[PDB]
Formats: structure tokens, sequence, C-alpha cells
């Protein structure tokens, strides 16, 4: 069943007991923290095999 | 709890897993701050069942 990704993330916040408005008010911060955190995976696995 | 929904003329609130449309009210919804912060927010009336009780 399709749903907009920002609303799926608001439900996944509401699942950990953080109220939905915390995501919609901080959506740019959360998107930037996520995009940056995936960049560190890409750089970690690129940097070393271990 | 639930999600906001429309079919191109009215806005309703439903539970997530089975279509059950309700009028949008101060009982079905909570406030947080002003309009200008939320991406994709829409303009609709929210009903308040106290106001007809004060009018009657
Ligand atoms: C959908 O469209 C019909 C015709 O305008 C209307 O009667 C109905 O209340 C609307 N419901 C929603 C969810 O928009
Ligand atoms: C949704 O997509 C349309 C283009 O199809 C765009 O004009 C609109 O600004 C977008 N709205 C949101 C809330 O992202
Ligand atoms: C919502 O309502 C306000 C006040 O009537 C208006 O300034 C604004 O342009 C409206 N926005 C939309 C998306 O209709």
């Amino acid at each position: 069943l399709q749903i907009p990704f920002a609303m799926q993330m608001a439900y996944r916040f509401n699942g950990i007991g953080v109220t939905q408005n915390v995501l919609y008010e901080n959506q740019k911060l959360i998107a930037n923290q996520f995009n940056s955190a995936i960049g560190k995976i890409q750089d970690s696995l690129s940097s070393t095999a271990s | 709890e639930g999600v906001f929904v429309s079919n191109g003329t009215h806005w309703f609130v439903t539970q997530r897993n089975f279509y059950e449309p309700q009028i949008i009210t101060t009982h079905n919804t909570f406030v947080s701050g002003n309009c200008d912060v939320v991406i994709g927010i829409v303009n609709n009336t929210v009903y308040d069942p106290l106001q007809p009780e004060l009018d009657s």
C-alpha cells in the first residue's frame, strides 16, 4: 500500500513513542542527519575491508 | 491516531489499517505550533463540538 515517505517516517517515530510533530517540524534536520549517516557507511566500507 | 484522507472534496481522518472516515475535530487531533514550519500541510476546517453546545 503506497504512502509518502515523510509520513512513513512519522509513523516510525510514533512507533518509538516520539510524537509525529517532532518529525514534521524537524524534517530537514532528520533528512540531513540520515543522508550524512549513510555517507559515513559508504566512506567506512570504502576506507577498509576489516 | 490514524491519518488524514480525502477524495477531492472533503477531508476526513481514518484509522491506518481499515477505511473508517470520521469528521476532523479537536477530539481526533492535537495542535503543535504554526502553519509555516510543516512541509505539505493543507487548509481545511476543524470542527469543535463545544460551539453548538454553547449556542443551544
Ligand atoms: C468525496 O467526494 C464526494 C462527492 O463530492 C463527497 O460526497 C464525499 O464526502 C467526499 N469524501 C472525501 C473523503 O473527500
Ligand atoms: C509534491 O509534488 C509536486 C509535483 O508533482 C510538487 O509541485 C509539490 O510541491 C510537492 N509537494 C510536497 C509536499 O512535496
Ligand atoms: C491557506 O490559508 C491562508 C489564509 O487563508 C492562505 O494565505 C494560504 O495561501 C492558504 N494556502 C493554501 C495551500 O491554500
